[PDB]
RNA sequence: GCUCAACGGAUAAAAGGUACUCCGGGGAUAACAGGCUGAUACCGCCCAAGAGUUCAUAUCGACGGCGGUGUUUGGCACCUCGAUGUCGGCUCAUCACAUCCUGGGGCUGAAGUAGGUCCCAAGGGUAUGGCUGUUCGCCAUUUAAAGUGGUACGCGAGCUGGGUUUAGAACGUCGUGAGACAGUUCGGUCCCUAUCUGCCGUGGGCGCUGGAGAACUGAGGGGGGCUGCUCCUAGUACGAGAGGACCGGAGUGGACGCAUCACUGGUGUUCGGGUUGUCAUGCCAAUGGCACUGCCCGGUAGCUAAAUGCGGAAGAGAUAAGUGCUGAAAGCAUCUAAGCACGAAACUUGCCCCGAGAUGAGUUCUCCCUGACCCUUUAAGGGUCCUGAAGGAACGUUGAAGACGACGACGUUGAUAGGCCGGGUGUGUAAGCGCAGCGAUGCGUUGAGCUAACCGGUACUAAUGAACCGUGAGGCUUAACCU
RNA sequence: AAUUCCUUGUCGGGUAAGUUCCGACCUGCACGAAUGGCGUAAUGAUGGCCAGGCUGUCUCCACCCGAGACUCAGUGAAAU
RNA sequence: ACACAGGUGGUCAGGUAGAGAAUACCAAGGCGCUUGAGAGAACUCGGGUGAAGGAACUAGGCAAAAUGGUGCCGUAACUUCGGGAGAAGGCACGCUGAUAUGUAGGUGAGGUCCCUCGCGGAUGGAGCUGAAAUCAGUCGAAGAUACCAGCUGGCUGCAACU
RNA sequence: GCUCGCCGGAAGACCAAGGGUUCCUGUCCAACGUUAAUCGGGGCAGGGUGAGUCGACCCCUAAGGCGAGGCCGAAAGGCG
RNA sequence: AGGACCGAACCGACUAAUGUUGAAAAAUUAGCGGAUGACUUGUGGCUGGGGGUGAAAGGCCAAUCAAACCGGGAGAUAGCU
């Protein structure tokens, strides 16, 4: 459950650490985000020597929620964070080469291929 | 917020005329002791379907 | 609101209901029968007779506990003694709610609780 | 003898401030609002000089002209000053179409996607943030779209008081001065228990023509009507190419609503446990009371959303713009005058709910009492005895029903409520005893003890024998049938 | 600028976005030197802005505990 | 104006915790505050908790929420050299035993010498009270465990400040 | 009478100011107590306040008032 | 030592909420500032209306103040309702 204002974690490498969601793409009144959901962030905390810098505002995609998922069976996997990895505004394509902790099997699709290659884990 | 024009007496007995008593139904006689009480309930000596409670 | 619950407020807080219904269960084991608006005769029994039920087993932590829920030696040394063996052959019941009518102060409904047990 | 010039001349002689303010008055007279008109504002229409590579009208439109709304700034001051409370914001909406999207169509200087203009169409929807008190407006990022206006520039007996607008103080300016500035800055009491109309919901009385208990027909009314993205058709039609279809299907989701607690969670001061201070139970142990539930840790049922199921329709009838067939007036032509057909989320049905007080008071299956007497006012008459039915009402146990009413279940021929047995769930090895350790403490008895609203059972207790209301074959006229 | 109508004057900093804030430019409608000017260590129930934590302020409310509101018994007003 | 949630000067000051007249629980002592009962709708007030975000609400962090005590290391720009500063930030806190059959310390007897000789002094430790500190162990998610009990920093205008 | 809860640097005990029988007993329930009431600071009757050591009275004065005569002032009167 | 610090009695009233025909003709609860000094308080006295006082708000002067209250002029006047 991802709104605006919210401060999320990176996952990939390229440079970021802190960002904060300020859209969420999908529809009018679109409020939460799951994983999977593009979303639009700001960069307020980066490294010094990184891919993207500090203001910088592009797309991002959800792979960690501390609400977390449901499965059909009622199997929910929650986590203890809120993680997200960076985007392309036109691509929509990562731009790290790494993907740091697990990801969820909900994640998977013909856009998201080079996520769940580049994780050491899928749940 | 108060009234503008002063109410009749012919809509102070309407609204009155739901504000009227119920009487009792009917009234219970014990077997032995030969009172009236009410339903359920025991008499002024301490009788209630026959028997003495008091 | 209020659906499938149980208990009744009462106009009163837990920390009052507690102890007025403690002291309304020791009377009674006291006295055998007592007189008291129907609603309170009504929640008395859920608290009176789990009470006998407790002292219908003799032991020490049944008695420990007697004595934690009603804070009166002589009610549940009485309860242990008497009421234990006479109310051992009933499977529940061991009160007899008979309306009295009504009250002069408050018009309030009355009613007589009392042991089954008891002439 | 007086520019008494305010010149029929109030004194021989006289300036200002009040937001510290006060009285009598005025809607005769001011600002917001309401009213009349529409100079202004907005919109619509007429000729066509032209722009438009030629070509007025794909699309704009001069120099000019004619109209509509009463939406802005405005004119008059007709209602209100023995008070109609005012800008903006929050909640709450409703109506209109000169429509932002969705729907259908015409033209195009429309190859296709994407576009421009115009007609019909209000069924639905119509964004979150930074700045500012701000509507407006600038910017960031979405959206299928982020509409125009009216409702006392909607809504303060619904909320707010940021500004404007009282008394305090200051800055800049003016005034020699008290003071003044829709110039600025700091701070600065928003009362009302609803009498009537209205609305959301729930009931009592009576009537529907004998009464009672049930199931319905549905006149009529209400609720909803929104759509994105991906794939197939198809990288096909189109296009020298980048590019990229109409129609028709499939799937998954966003905002909205209805329903539910099985699952994921919150609450759960009525369950269990940890722990601090203090008091008490003659004392240890063990407990109870208080200190927000003392502070916390989990959590039963129930209620819940963030949770999961479902819906927006398909289809039919009559249609607007529009496209047509045949076809004359007008020997041709022509969608029309006769006739026929297609055609939109607009309309009526179709989906759901209410609903015969629908007084036009409806329909159907059932149940119930088939006894006698007298009196004037001779009748839809009055009274007496006997009778008291079907059924209902009242009291009680009560409910996942409920403000009180009302509705549902039960009442000794009974599981309705309470209690109890077993189980389940939750909390987490109860008290006591023994052992080890100087001791705190741990270990075995022990997944023990306790366990609210849960389940399956159990008359142990409370729901009593009664009594009460409600009657005794049901009006007149006419049509058919049987006597 | 507590002073600037034009003004949200221009640039830079902060923010994804800053009519509010800070540092500069001077074109001071209409600053200015004891109706005092500039700065200033400490202080303010002082004005404005930003940040860390913090949370139902909100997204969007939900449950629970008590007092009222609801019914019954008694007393019993008011504005108009 | 009321048997009114207001105001009114002086004295006495108990115990356990505790720095204390703060706060919690109590003793002597005094009260349940002159309408009650019932069910547990909307809505109002005083509160408690809360799935994810954490000021995005709002004129405005208004309100609400949050740290909050002792000991110790340590603490910037600036400065009128006093301050800022409790700056910021960080660690230990319960209980038992040993050190020490209750330590350091405090109080201080009987019995000893002389003595102007008594309400006297040196010697002496009996008995009583009594921290703080270290080590080891132990229980709980949490040991300043309840009440009480600073949010902090940076920029800036005004007034020096009380 | 048996239990529950509350204040306890008070919601306890003495007083000075102020009030003036409200103190105790018997009795009453017409009006008062925001209900009833056998109750009460509500009605009626009766009783109760004992000082050489407390205070007031008294001695002495401060602020301050009055003020023999006195000074001043149209009367009143003002100051001392 | 401090017109020094935190924080009770005491004094005051900065914010919010309740209330606003209120428990109260300015209060209640949660917070708040000073709290050894330009402090607060008890008793008594003095300063009075064009005057008194005023760390100065046109504030206070007995719930009343841009000139207190009572009586008198007085049946002020009112082209006003
Ligand atoms: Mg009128
Ligand atoms: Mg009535
Ligand atoms: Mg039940
Ligand atoms: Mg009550
Ligand atoms: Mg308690
Ligand atoms: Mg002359
Ligand atoms: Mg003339
Ligand atoms: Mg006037
Ligand atoms: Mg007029
Ligand atoms: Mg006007
Ligand atoms: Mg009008
Ligand atoms: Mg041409
Ligand atoms: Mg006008
Ligand atoms: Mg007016
Ligand atoms: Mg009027
Ligand atoms: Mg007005
Ligand atoms: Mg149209
Ligand atoms: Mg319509
Ligand atoms: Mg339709
Ligand atoms: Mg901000
Ligand atoms: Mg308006
Ligand atoms: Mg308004
Ligand atoms: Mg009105
Ligand atoms: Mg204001
Ligand atoms: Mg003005
Ligand atoms: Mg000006
Ligand atoms: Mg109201
Ligand atoms: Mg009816
Ligand atoms: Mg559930
Ligand atoms: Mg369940
Ligand atoms: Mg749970
Ligand atoms: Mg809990
Ligand atoms: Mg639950
Ligand atoms: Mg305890
Ligand atoms: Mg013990
Ligand atoms: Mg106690
Ligand atoms: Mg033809
Ligand atoms: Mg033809
Ligand atoms: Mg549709
Ligand atoms: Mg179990
Ligand atoms: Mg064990
Ligand atoms: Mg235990
Ligand atoms: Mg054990
Ligand atoms: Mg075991
Ligand atoms: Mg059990
Ligand atoms: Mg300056
Ligand atoms: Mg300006
Ligand atoms: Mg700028
Ligand atoms: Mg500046
Ligand atoms: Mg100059
Ligand atoms: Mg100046
Ligand atoms: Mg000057
Ligand atoms: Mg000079
Ligand atoms: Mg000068
Ligand atoms: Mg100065
Ligand atoms: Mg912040
Ligand atoms: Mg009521
Ligand atoms: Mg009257
Ligand atoms: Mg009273
Ligand atoms: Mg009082
Ligand atoms: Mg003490
Ligand atoms: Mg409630
Ligand atoms: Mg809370
Ligand atoms: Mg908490
Ligand atoms: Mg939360
Ligand atoms: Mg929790
Ligand atoms: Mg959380
Ligand atoms: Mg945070
Ligand atoms: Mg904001
Ligand atoms: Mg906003
Ligand atoms: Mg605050
Ligand atoms: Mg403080
Ligand atoms: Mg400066
Ligand atoms: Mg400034
Ligand atoms: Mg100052
Ligand atoms: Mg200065
Ligand atoms: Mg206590
Ligand atoms: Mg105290
Ligand atoms: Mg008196
Ligand atoms: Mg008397
Ligand atoms: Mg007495
Ligand atoms: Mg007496
Ligand atoms: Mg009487
Ligand atoms: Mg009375
Ligand atoms: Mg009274
Ligand atoms: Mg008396
Ligand atoms: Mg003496
Ligand atoms: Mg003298
Ligand atoms: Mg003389
Ligand atoms: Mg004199
Ligand atoms: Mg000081
Ligand atoms: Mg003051
Ligand atoms: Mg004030
Ligand atoms: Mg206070
Ligand atoms: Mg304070
Ligand atoms: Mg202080
Ligand atoms: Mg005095
Ligand atoms: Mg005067
Ligand atoms: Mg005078
Ligand atoms: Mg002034
Ligand atoms: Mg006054
Ligand atoms: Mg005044
Ligand atoms: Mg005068
Ligand atoms: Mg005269
Ligand atoms: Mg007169």
């Amino acid at each position: 459950m991802i709104q605006e204002q919210t401060m999320l974690n990176v996952a990939d490498n390229s440079g970021a650490r802190r960002v904060m969601c300020i859209k969420v793409l999908g529809g009018s009144h679109r409020r939460y985000a799951g994983v999977g959901d593009i979303i639009k962030i700001t960069i307020k905390e980066a490294i010094p020597r990184g891919k993207v810098k500090k203001g910088d505002v592009l797309k991002a995609v959800v792979v960690r929620t501390k609400k977390g998922v449901r499965r059909p069976d009622g199997s929910v996997i929650r986590f203890d964070g809120n993680a997200c990895v960076l985007l392309n505004n036109n691509s929509e394509q990562p731009i790290g080469t790494r993907i740091f902790g697990p990801v969820t099997r909900e994640l998977r699709s013909e856009k998201f291929m080079k996520i769940i290659s580049l994780a050491p884990e899928v749940l | 917020a108060v009234q503008q024009n002063k109410p009749t007496r012919s809509k102070r007995g309407m609204r009155r005329s739901h504000d009227a008593l119920t009487a009792v139904t009917s009234l219970s006689v014990d077997k032995t002791s030969g009172e009236k009480h009410l339903r359920h309930h025991i008499t002024a000596d301490g009788y209630y379907r026959g028997r003495k409670v008091i | 609101m209020r659906h499938r619950k149980s208990g009744r407020q009462l106009n009163r807080n837990s920390s009052h209901r507690q102890a007025m219904f403690r002291n309304m269960a020791g009377s009674l084991v006291r006295h055998e029968i007592i007189k008291t608006t129907l609603p309170k005769a009504k929640e008395l029994r859920r608290v009176v007779e789990p009470l006998i039920t407790l002292a219908k087993t003799d032991s020490v932590a049944n008695r420990r506990l007697a004595f934690a829920r009603t804070r009166d030696n002589e009610i549940v040394a009485k309860l242990f003694n008497e009421l234990g063996p006479r109310f051992a052959s009933r499977a529940g019941g061991y009160t007899r709610i008979l309306k009295c009518g009504f009250r002069a102060g408050d018009n309030a409904p009355m009613a007589y609780i009392e042991l089954v047990d008891r002439s």
